[PDB]
DNA sequence: TTTTTTTTTTTTTTTTTTTT
């Protein structure tokens, strides 16, 4: 909304509690709609730090925003502060770059450090 | 292995030069502002490498001065420039037959014609592929007509489209940066 | 892995939507 809603790393969950934010990552299949996979590599591999995956649960919120296979999202979501649950889906934004190409998350990943370390600048 | 680093055209000027005389155009990423509506493409005779401006004699037909010929289609050169802004400075550059029928994807001929027509699809045109973003290669040259000289600039090619090399490889800059 | 032949030396882009 017109509140602050800058991008953080799913894996922030413990830093903040129960902010409204905005996460870009890959989305992946579960054997069922009430669960979602987040893939969130960082970077280099061997370098120390490897693939962030993080899981959601669903449940019968925000049916019509289901996740294409392979599509890239906007998520818009706000954390819950009791326990045992992920992210809670509200909305989600329809995101891809072109067609015979792709896009690499490093460049996203450089993105939600720096707005972490500079609060002044989005 | 791409083109990515560069320099502005504030930098352009005067960066820790020089650099006396020395040095052939360069790379810029740079947005598209405005394009000028007077002197777009001037006419010429229609052949290879025509290098003369044919004249008006009191004929009614287009005459050139050094080939002797009939010209039945006054085929068109784009004399046309662009005004642009980048990250500082604000320039202009000149495009040739080749520039400008490639930043438009139009000929000369057909945008003359189109100008002269009926409907307005010119100023749509127009005011369609104006403000957009391009990349050049530019290089910088002195002449002078009688009392007037300044430095003006050239396009010597067109690239865009790239987004995932440029984000990249800022991001391998922000990683190196530590 | 990049080397001129097609002019003249200026150039105006959005000029009207807005409180007491």
């Amino acid at each position: 909304m017109a509140s602050e809603t800058p991008r953080v790393d799913p894996t922030e969950i413990s830093n903040v509690n129960a902010p409204v934010f905005r996460i870009i990552a890959q989305i992946k299949s579960q054997p069922t709609e009430s669960q979602l996979i987040l893939q969130s590599p960082t970077i280099s591999s061997k370098n120390g730090s490897e693939v962030e995956m993080i899981t959601l649960n669903n449940i019968r919120v925000s049916m019509n925003k289901t996740f294409e296979i392979d599509s890239w999202y906007e998520f818009v979501c706000r954390n819950n502060d009791d326990g045992e649950l992920g992210f809670l889906i509200l909305d989600a934004v329809l995101c891809k770059f072109k067609e015979n190409e792709d896009l690499s998350l490093n460049g996203v990943v450089a993105l939600q450090r720096l707005c972490k370390k500079y609060p002044e600048i989005y | 292995k791409f083109i990515a680093q560069r320099i502005t055209i504030a930098r352009a000027q005067a960066e820790n030069l020089g650099r006396s005389e020395k040095g052939d155009f360069f790379s810029v990423k740079a947005a598209i502002s405005f394009l000028k509506v007077d002197n777009f493409a001037y006419p010429a005779c229609s052949n290879e490498n025509c290098n003369k401006k044919v004249l008006e004699q009191p004929d009614g037909t287009w005459r050139c001065e050094k080939c002797d010929t009939n010209n039945a289609r006054p085929n068109w050169r784009y004399i046309l420039t662009i005004s642009i802004i980048d990250e500082t400075n604000q320039l202009w550059l000149t495009l040739f037959d080749d520039q400008a029928k490639q930043l438009l994807g139009v000929d000369a001929n057909t945008l003359m014609s189109l100008k002269e027509e009926d409907p307005n699809e010119f100023t749509k045109i127009t005011q369609s592929i104006q403000m957009n973003e391009y990349d050049f290669r530019i290089r910088a040259r002195e002449d002078t007509y009688n009392d007037q000289s300044r430095i003006r600039y050239t396009v010597a090619n067109l690239h865009s489209l790239n987004y995932r090399a440029e984000a990249d490889y800022l991001a391998d800059e922000l990683s190196k940066a530590l």
